[PDB]
């Protein structure tokens, strides 16, 4: 069976430089015409370049040719991405598809690695709790949850009460903000006639920052 | 380059129904178009090559059609499997540009949004920000607009929302607009409200927030 | 022809042992590069292999198991690449040779430099000395992770030291001549590999096994390819490109790419690709088509490819081993067969592990339009109520692409046919052919065997058959219509060449033309009935063609 996996996916400065990797296997790969094609974050699909096993001649694309640099290393069925010069444009996720005969259309599309640009520094999440209101009861169900912000880099995992809870949660997507961090909430729906007796804690999760700040939830005394 | 159009960009249909789906270019790429299928998260196949010719391994649900400009991707039953994203291309010269993509999900009845508002909590005061939520829970379909206003005007460029993935569930979404004001800005005012306004409410609810009592 | 095909077979026991030491002569006599595996298996003590004293690359991995000669005479050998293993694991395989005493003796590698990927299996062989004297470090690639020894020092013999004039003790052999030449270990720098120990000897990147000088065109043999003395790391394109806009011009440098190679054009047997790949089978949505020369090309296609039949080792029966009677339906009206075609003994009696019928030989005539096979036919059973192989009348070529045990291409075993059967086979494009052990097997020496084979290394293997002094003293020695005293069997038919003139199938003579009931008309010695209902003649000429206006009235 045909299967490619990709590599060299990370986080790097504006300007900085990566090279993927995308290795090959089920098939002859001097026989079929290799590609690289991306997808920005909820946006659509654009292809990227073109590599040829046997020769080498590159195809590239009008708005990257310059700065990528493609190749081809028969001896371990692997293609070469060499980015150079990156800007805020460049993050998205890079597949890694091939060509049936070389016409420009792709059956067997890769992984889909994905690549980030950004100056933003690692930072812990700082868990922010919203308390219910006085009058959040819609008649009979309130609603309760917590507000990490300034964190990054992605993703980070929440869990109520150790995990006891699940029916109910909502985890909002990451939304990037204009300072250059996350920032997402979760929330859950309880029933009012229980918001004195349960003792609510937010378990956020942050592995590339090592936390584990809990915060508990509490309503306001309003 | 070539700009390749779809219309609609997002549908909605139950299983059972007929899915069409029409992809337009601005130059003519008469049998050199493809169509693809992209689940959320995964990764991209193929389906129609050639505009009207099936991949190896593809069910017989799918039947391309058109030529020169017009092109049109076709499902004759649906199945609880081929809710995705679908998108067009043209390899007939270069550059090869895909689509923008074509959103098909489940369809059902309107359902009304629950409007909550939270009042921001109390250690970020001497943080120097703030910020104040307008969440929505368990409606459909998808649109809705919210705007914030401060004791008479409505705010802009200082509220970024976020909507929730489809739920396998209830099939209803999730909607928070986050404002963000700074603890100067907002230790100034007394009334923070955000108005909601939906297709299945009859009466634009608002849910008024006090900065005194709380 | 420095190009051979190697044999792909394993520890397995040969099909026929008398004629195996001819069959590894027929094949890699006058070669250099072997694209396959060089297997040395099953062979006497006083065999004689001085045809492979010029053998210097390999393409696949080494077989040298279950021999009893004294001396391999692989002296000229530089590189083994190593594209397929031996287990997976192993690139050089020397197993189990063993019984004045017979046995392998000594390695006899001299030029061994380069192992590309793989690694070396030595086990079971007790008249072998110096095995484990060798710093096999050196002959593996720098970029070889996969370099694991597994050397077995168990002998039955006393070696002796190696020569003292060789500087350290790695020596292949007891003579001066045997020492060993350090290319690796001793290179000075970041330098692969080097001629000596001075940085200005150290060879060129693309440089293999070693170098002869500083330059990129005296390497001992190129790391990617051979561009006709040029070792570089593509072949040139077969096109060229604007870079601004992108679009197709054809290059006259354009190379193609045949193993470790640049080649013009792709071999006889092998197919042409666009992006530039010599292969045996055309890739997805391409398709294989004949040009107007007549030379083989794999071309694309916009609609789907044409529904071919398959054989065996092909997309759904890659791993069937013969035709039984479940899969013979696939084959109808097929007049062209992609892979093989393979009669075990097991076909044509059912298998008890599952309900298969056993096939009738009244079954096998949907191979009456079958007229090519891009595999090796192989038929080691047959019913003895067929006389002969005729239901392959209509086969014309058989283009060996893939072989049976990776040298055959045409086989029959234990048939007991009578004569031949197969009547317009005119073309074996590769592999040998080995019709062996048929004990009723006449009409076997009279066959023109060289106007079927395409190259050098096609020969035919024949043993253990019905004696030809008994085949002539029965009437049975091709009649002698047929021109040339070429035929394919007894009676009018089995011609291989006609003397005189046709009547259908069967060689005949003057036709019917002038004395017939119908009137005849000689297109290239061909008699052809025709009604000659406008002037009943009583000896002259009727018609002229077979359409209404060419008739007398």
């Amino acid at each position: 069976e045909v299967q490619l996996v990709e590599s060299g996916g990370g986080l790097v400065q504006p300007g900085g430089s990566l090279r993927l990797s995308c290795a090959a296997s089920g098939f002859t790969f001097s026989a079929y015409t290799m590609d690289w094609v991306r997808q920005a974050p909820g946006k659509g699909l654009e292809w990227v370049a073109d590599v040829n096993p046997n020769s080498g001649g590159s195809i590239y694309n009008q708005r990257f040719k310059g700065r990528f640099t493609l190749s081809v290393d028969r001896s371990k069925n692997t293609l070469y991405l060499q980015m150079n010069s990156l800007r805020a444009e460049d993050t998205a996720v890079y597949y890694c598809a091939r060509n049936l005969g070389p016409s420009f259309y792709f059956d067997y599309w890769g992984q889909g690695t994905l690549v980030t640009v950004s100056s933003a520094s690692t930072k812990g999440p700082s868990v922010f709790p919203l308390a219910p209101s006085s009058k959040s009861t819609s008649g009979g169900t309130a609603a309760l949850g917590c507000l990490v912000k300034d964190y990054f880099p992605e993703p980070v995992t929440v869990s109520w009460n150790s995990g006891a809870l699940t029916s109910g949660v909502h985890t909002f997507p990451a939304v990037l903000q204009s300072s250059g961090l996350y920032s997402l909430s979760s929330v859950v729906t309880v029933p009012s006639s229980s918001l004195g007796t349960q003792t609510y804690i937010c378990n956020v999760n942050h592995k590339p920052s090592n936390t584990k700040v809990d915060k508990k939830v509490e309503p306001k005394s309003c | 380059d070539i700009q390749m159009t779809q219309s609609p960009s997002s549908l909605s249909a139950s299983v059972g129904d007929r899915v069409t789906i029409t992809c337009k270019a601005s130059q003519d790429v008469s049998i050199g178009v493809a169509w693809y299928q992209q689940k959320p998260g995964k990764a991209p196949k193929l389906l129609i090559y050639s505009a009207s010719y099936r991949y190896t391994g593809v069910p017989s649900r799918f039947s391309g059609s058109g030529s020169g400009t017009d092109f049109t991707l076709t499902i004759s039953s649906l199945q609880p499997e081929d809710f995705a994203t679908y998108y067009c291309q043209q390899y007939y010269i270069y550059p090869y540009t895909f689509g923008q993509g074509t959103k098909v999900e489940i369809k059902r009845t309107v359902a009304a949004p629950s409007v909550f508002i939270f009042p921001p909590s109390d250690e970020q005061l001497k943080s120097g920000t703030a910020s104040v939520v307008c969440l929505l829970n368990n409606f459909y379909p998808r649109e809705a607009k919210v705007q914030w206003k401060v004791d008479n005007a409505l705010q802009s460029g200082n509220s970024q929302e976020s909507v929730t993935e489809q739920d396998s569930k209830d099939s209803t979404y999730s909607l928070s607009s986050t404002l963000t004001l700074s603890k100067a800005d907002y230790e100034k005012h007394k009334v923070y409200a955000c108005e909601v306004t939906h297709q299945g409410l009859s009466s634009p609810v608002t849910k008024s927030f006090n900065r005194g009592e709380c | 022809t420095q190009v051979c095909t190697g044999t792909d077979m394993k520890l397995r026991l040969p099909a026929s042992p008398e004629t195996h030491l001819d069959m590894l002569r027929h094949l890699y006599q006058g070669c250099q590069v072997v694209q396959g595996n060089l297997e040395l298996t099953y062979l006497p003590t006083n065999a004689s292999l001085s045809f492979l004293q010029d053998i210097q690359e390999v393409q696949g991995y080494v077989l040298i198991a279950h021999n009893q000669v004294r001396q391999v005479p692989l002296q000229r050998l530089r590189i083994v690449r190593g594209t397929q293993l031996f287990e997976d694991n192993y690139a050089l395989a020397v197993l189990d040779n063993g019984d004045s005493p017979g046995g392998l003796r000594e390695l006899q590698l001299r030029s061994l430099t380069e192992i590309l990927k793989g690694g070396v299996l030595i086990q079971r062989n007790p008249q072998l000395c110096y095995q484990d004297t060798i710093l096999w470090k050196d002959i593996f690639h720098k970029n070889n992770q996969l370099a694991l020894t597994l050397i077995d020092t168990n002998r039955s013999r006393a070696c002796h030291p190696c020569s003292p004039m060789c500087k350290g003790s790695r020596c292949w052999g007891e003579s001066s001549e045997d020492c060993q030449s350090l290319t690796r270990t001793v290179c000075a720098g970041g330098c692969a590999r080097c001629k000596g120990p001075l940085p200005t000897d150290c060879c060129h990147e693309q440089c293999a096994a070693g170098c002869t000088g500083p330059k990129h065109s005296d390497c001992l043999a190129c790391l990617h390819f051979n561009h006709s003395g040029i070792c570089e790391l593509h072949c040139p394109a077969l096109v060229t490109y604007n870079t601004d806009t992108f679009e197709s011009m054809p290059n006259p440098e354009g190379r193609y790419t045949f193993g470790a190679s640049c080649v013009t054009a792709c071999p006889y047997n092998y197919l042409s690709t666009d992006v530039g790949f010599c292969t045996l089978v055309c890739p997805l949505h391409n398709q294989e088509v004949t040009a107007e020369d007549g030379t083989q090309r794999c071309e694309k296609c916009s609609k789907p490819c044409a529904r071919v039949c398959y054989g065996l080792g092909m997309e759904h029966l890659r791993e069937v081993r013969a035709v039984t009677s479940a899969n013979i339906q696939e084959f109808a009206g097929c007049k062209k067969i992609f892979g093989s075609l393979a009669f075990l003994p097991e076909s044509f009696d059912g298998d008890p592990a599952s309900n298969t019928a056993p096939l009738q030989p009244e079954q096998l005539q949907v191979f009456e339009t079958l007229e090519e096979i891009t595999g090796y036919l192989y038929i080691s059973a047959w019913p003895d109520s067929l006389p002969d192989l005729s239901v392959f009348q209509n086969l014309q070529v058989i283009r060996g692409r893939v072989l049976h045990n990776g040298a055959y291409s045409l086989t029959l075993q234990g048939l007991g046919i009578s004569w031949l059967g197969l009547r317009s086979l005119r073309e074996l494009g590769s592999g040998l052919a080995l019709i062996h052990h048929n004990t009723h097997l006449c009409f076997v020496h009279t066959v023109p065997w060289d106007q079927l084979f395409r190259n050098p290394h096609q020969a035919l293997l024949h043993t253990a058959n019905r004696p030809e002094d008994e085949c002539v003293g029965e009437g049975l020695a091709c009649h002698q219509l047929c021109a040339r005293g070429h035929c394919w069997g007894p009676g009018p038919t089995q011609c291989v060449n006609c003397s005189q003139f046709l009547r259908g199938q069967e060689c005949v003579e003057e036709c019917r033309v002038l004395q017939g009931l119908p009137r005849e008309y000689v297109n290239a010695r061909h008699c052809l009935p025709c009604h000659p209902e406008c002037q009943p003649q009583n000896g002259s000429v009727t018609c002229f063609g077979p359409e209404a206006d060419q008739c007398v009235a």
